[PDB]
């Protein structure tokens, strides 16, 4: 060898020194999001069973039968919250990713014939606790946890049924 | 039949307070949750506040949060609204309503209520 092939090869070694990564920020949060959608499993026993046993939904965390919002929490969840009969988690505002900073998601459930389904995805809201549709939660707020940061399955519309 | 009657209109420089009251006569209002809708002069009716029957479930919209209250008395048949720090924007016409729980930030507030009250005015100057 030469002079010219030890330079390649100090160059080759900067080139790959100097290599761009992957989005691992997305699976990241996707973990940290994971935390979330386990607490907020939580609540569905005792919403279930007030549907159940008095024919609407329950309104608010009181009679629902659960703890205050902002003690349902955890290393990475700030408040969970109960509105006629859809569960909302939000993340904390510092010590977390980036991208899932003070974002919200939702579960909720409709009625059948024979079962009651649940689905899990973007924030939702119901207007009457009577109802049987959901809509989109809010038109002037930007509190939504991003596609790329929920998992293929927590990935629902609010006009699905 | 059931009537809703209001009270506590009137005229409040910018800073100060107001109360209001929906209360009904000669019937019961337990089994109901009793709600608050404003509509701006040419502009289509919103909701403000609603409460529960028993008391322990309350929800405000985004512009009047942290700025109204809510309150609900049981062995008298009424309904107190309290408002704080006024501002030009809140001048409007009052209503209560009767009815199901309902959250006043979906859509059609106006869906889960089958009474209604003659309504009151009030102006910030
Ligand atoms: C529990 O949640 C219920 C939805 C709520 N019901 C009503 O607001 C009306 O009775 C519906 O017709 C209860 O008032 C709540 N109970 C409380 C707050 O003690
Ligand atoms: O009302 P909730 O229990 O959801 O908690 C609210 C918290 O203070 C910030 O939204």
């Amino acid at each position: 060898f030469t002079l010219i092939e030890l330079m390649i090869v100090i160059a080759i070694v900067g080139i790959l020194a100097a290599v761009a990564l992957p989005a691992y920020q997305d699976y990241t949060a996707r973990a940290q999001v994971s935390e979330a959608i386990l607490l907020a499993e939580g609540q569905k026993s005792a919403v279930t069973e007030y549907y159940l046993n008095h024919g609407e939904w329950p309104g608010d965390n009181s009679s629902a039968g659960v703890a205050t919002s902002a003690d349902i929490k955890g290393k990475y969840v700030q408040s969970v919250t109960v509105a006629n009969g859809v569960i909302t988690a939000q993340m904390a505002s510092s010590n977390v990713n980036n991208e899932i900073k003070s974002k919200k998601l939702s579960l909720w459930a409709k009625r059948q014939n024979g079962s009651v389904k649940w689905f899990c995805g973007q924030p939702v809201t119901r207007t009457t606790a009577t109802a049987t549709d959901v809509a989109a939660a809010n038109g002037k707020t930007d509190d939504k946890i991003n596609t790329k940061h929920l998992p293929s399955t927590c990935r629902d519309d609010s006009s699905a049924s | 039949q059931l009537q809703l009657v209001e009270s506590g209109g009137g005229l409040v420089q910018p800073g100060g307070s107001l109360r209001l009251s929906c209360a009904a006569s000669g019937f019961t209002l337990d089994q109901y949750a009793i709600g608050w809708f404003r509509q701006a002069p040419g502009k289509e009716r919103e909701g403000v506040s609603c409460i529960s029957s028993r008391g322990g479930a309350t929800n405000y919209a985004h512009s009047v949060k942290g700025r109204f209250t809510i309150s609900r008395d049981n062995a008298k048949n009424t309904v107190y609204l309290q408002m704080n720090s006024l501002k030009p924007e809140d001048t409007a016409v009052y209503y209560c309503a009767a009815g199901v729980y309902t959250i006043v930030t979906g859509t059609g507030p106006e869906d889960g209520m089958d009474y209604w009250g003659k309504g009151t005015l009030v102006t910030v100057s």
